[PDB]
């Protein structure tokens, strides 16, 4: 599809349309402060493209806002590569949020949720969080609609034990969530529940195929998922490779090669050789 | 392109004993970015084209009995056949496919009758 | 964390 | 599905160069790699070259210019062509797949028999 | 920041008009 | 002051 960069998207609705072809964003997506905001902007616009966002998806105090059904329907992994505090998932003083409906959202790699002050908010504890994300410990879901024991949450769906007693687990009144048999893991499932390709993530379009997983596990290079990049390719932004020359690209005017790696800064203990942007440890103590 | 070199050019065995090659590269195979050395062992029963047995040097591949078992790391391997069965016979080859790929020279496998 | 939020979400 | 099979000229008078199609089928060849070996009878098994998905080449520096590996990705087709052969180039030319990636050669032609 | 100049520390108008998007 | 600043910064905007 596209890769895009990392967003931060304030004020008007306009900007939001520099998302339109995306499927993945590489960084964050961060959505807030829009006060005169109404359901009718909302009412015609979606992004079903995005598919995966790396880092973290935050959204703040966007009125008018009601479901996430079809603004971002088909997000199916957040990585967390980088999180915001602990979190790969922040949704706050979202005011007029009535239900998620992040449908398709089948993993979150590394991160947490919070999701907090959201007075309108139901379809929270029919969600099964740990076939989601790795450590639900540290979720952080209080104070919306949901805690106040009067919520009208309606669905045929899965019943898991996270209580005292099974419960049917749905995002909206027309949507289930997916739950994958035990076995299959991360890797997603077709609708009748045979495992994808183990290098797939979260969903594939067919099954027992690497170049037809929805979102990369590992590493992305050349159409197919796999499990490392091989030399002469470098690890990005831990989710793709890529050759020296677009590594180098980027880095003139800040990206250094190490450990077969393309990062933002030489690891302490290391300055750059200028020749070939790969980190070497220091002659004596490090000036840095 | 490396050097590759495995020992012995061949070997004998009888049913039921377990079988021990080795190899050799100019250069170490251990990938630091994952912790996996970017080896293969291949087998060639005669007459037919090879097949693919043992990646990252101990990572079997599905299909292969559990009887194939994958060693070393660094610039020296060895592959393992625990417990002979009687079409085990084959001629062995490592490759190296860390930069660009090579083989060795291979090593053969023979089982004892009368 | 709130003060985080703040802190960090600002032009 | 994944099948490979390779077409030989079979028969090459020296001083004439080598042209072999490497046709596949069941995978996309913009998502894998494809590597030559050949094997002189009861003689080594022996790495020729590869072609990645983006069109990338490798070639064994044995080969001084004499190898060049080119493809057809929406005919399913990788060409070897090699120039000026003599008779020590006598031997069983295969293809194999290479998911690069995540595995190393996966999947073999039955092999195509060349002689000079 | 904003949150020790006018949280911790009660602000004044400038501090925040400098503030504005 | 938590909630409030951020409605207090927006008074200050309109922008
Ligand atoms: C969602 O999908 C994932 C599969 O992608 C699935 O499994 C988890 O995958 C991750 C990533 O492969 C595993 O995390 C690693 O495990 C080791 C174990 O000791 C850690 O030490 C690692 O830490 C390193 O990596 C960090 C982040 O990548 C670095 O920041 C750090 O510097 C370290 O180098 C690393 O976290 C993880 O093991 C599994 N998790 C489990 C429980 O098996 C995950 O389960 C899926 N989630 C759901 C709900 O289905
Ligand atoms: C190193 O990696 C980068 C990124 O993967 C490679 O970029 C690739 O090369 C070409 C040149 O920019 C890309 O676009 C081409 O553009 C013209 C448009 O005028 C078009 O006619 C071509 O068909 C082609 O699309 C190409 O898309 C791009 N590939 C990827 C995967 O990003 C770069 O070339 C690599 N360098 C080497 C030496 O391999
Ligand atoms: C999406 O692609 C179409 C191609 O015609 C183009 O018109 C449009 O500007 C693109 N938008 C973005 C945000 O890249
Ligand atoms: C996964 O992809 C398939 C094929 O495009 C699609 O039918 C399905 O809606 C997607 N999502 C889920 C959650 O299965």
């Amino acid at each position: 599809g596209e890769v895009c960069p990392g967003m931060d998207i304030r004020n008007n609705l306009t900007r939001l349309h520099e998302l339109e072809n995306c499927s993945v964003i590489e960084g964050h997506l961060q959505i807030l402060l829009m006060f005169k905001t109404r359901p009718e902007d909302f009412r015609d616009l979606s992004f079903p493209k995005l598919i995966m966002i790396t880092d973290y998806l935050l959204l703040f105090r966007v009125y008018g806002l009601e479901s996430l059904k079809d603004l971002f329907p088909n997000l199916t992994v957040i990585r967390g590569s980088r999180l915001f505090f602990n979190y790969a998932l922040v949704i706050f003083e979202m005011v007029h949020l009535k239900e998620l409906g992040l449908y398709n959202l089948m993993n979150i790699t590394r991160g947490s949720v919070r999701i907090e002050k959201n007075n309108e908010l139901c379809y929270l504890a029919t969600i099964d969080w740990s076939r989601i994300l790795d450590s639900v410990e540290d979720n952080h879901i209080v104070l919306n609609k949901d805690d106040n024991e009067e919520c009208g949450d309606i669905c045929n769906c899965p019943a898991t034990v996270i209580n005292g007693q099974f419960v049917e687990r749905c995002w909206t009144h027309s949507h289930c969530q997916k739950v994958c048999p035990t076995i299959c893991k991360s890797h997603g499932c077709t609708a009748e529940g045979l495992c994808c390709h183990s290098e797939c993530l979260g969903n594939c379009s067919q099954p027992d195929d690497p170049t037809k997983c929805v979102a990369c596990r590992n590493f992305y290079l050349d159409g197919r998922c796999v499990e490392t990049c091989p030399p002469p390719y470098y690890h990005f932004q831990d989710w793709r490779c890529v050759n020296f020359s677009f590594c180098q690209d980027l880095h003139h005017k800040q990206y250094v090669i190490h450990n077969n790696k393309c990062i933002p800064e030489c690891p302490s203990g290391y300055t750059m050789n200028s020749s070939n942007l790969l980190c070497t440890p220091c002659l004596g103590p490090c000036p840095k | 392109d490396i050097v590759m070199s495995q020992s012995p050019s061949s070997l004998v065995v009888s049913v039921g004993e377990k079988v021990t090659m080795s190899c050799k590269s100019s250069q170490s195979l251990l990938y630091s970015s994952n912790q996996k050395n970017f080896l293969a062992w291949y087998q060639q029963k005669p007459g037919q084209s090879p097949k693919l047995l043992i990646y990252w040097a101990s990572t079997r591949e599905s299909g292969v009995p559990d009887r194939f078992t994958g060693s070393g790391s660094g610039t020296d391997f060895t592959l393992t056949i625990s417990s002979v069965k009687a079409e085990d016979l084959a001629v062995y080859y490592c490759q190296q496919y860390f930069r660009y790929r090579t083989f060795g020279g291979g090593t053969k496998l023979e089982i004892k009758r009368a | 964390f709130e003060d985080y939020l703040h802190n960090v979400v600002f032009v | 599905q994944v099948q490979l099979k390779e077409s030989g000229p079979g028969l090459v008078a020296p001083s004439q160069s080598l042209s072999i199609t490497c046709t596949v089928s069941g995978f996309p060849l913009t998502a894998y790699g494809v590597n030559w070996v050949r094997q002189p009878p009861g003689k080594g098994l022996e790495w020729l070259g590869m072609i990645w998905g983006d069109g990338n080449t490798d070639y064994n520096s044995a080969l001084k210019s004499r190898l060049s590996i080119s493809k057809d990705n929406s005919k399913s087709q990788v060409f070897l062509k090699m120039n000026s052969l003599q008779t020590d180039d006598t031997a069983r030319y295969y293809c194999a797949r290479d998911p690069y990636g995540s595995k190393p050669m996966d999947y073999w032609g039955q092999g195509t028999s060349v002689t000079v | 920041g904003i949150v020790e100049q006018c949280c911790t520390s009660i602000c004044s108008l400038y501090q925040l008009e400098n503030y504005c998007n | 002051c938590g909630s409030h600043l951020v409605e207090a910064l927006y008074l200050v905007c309109g922008e």
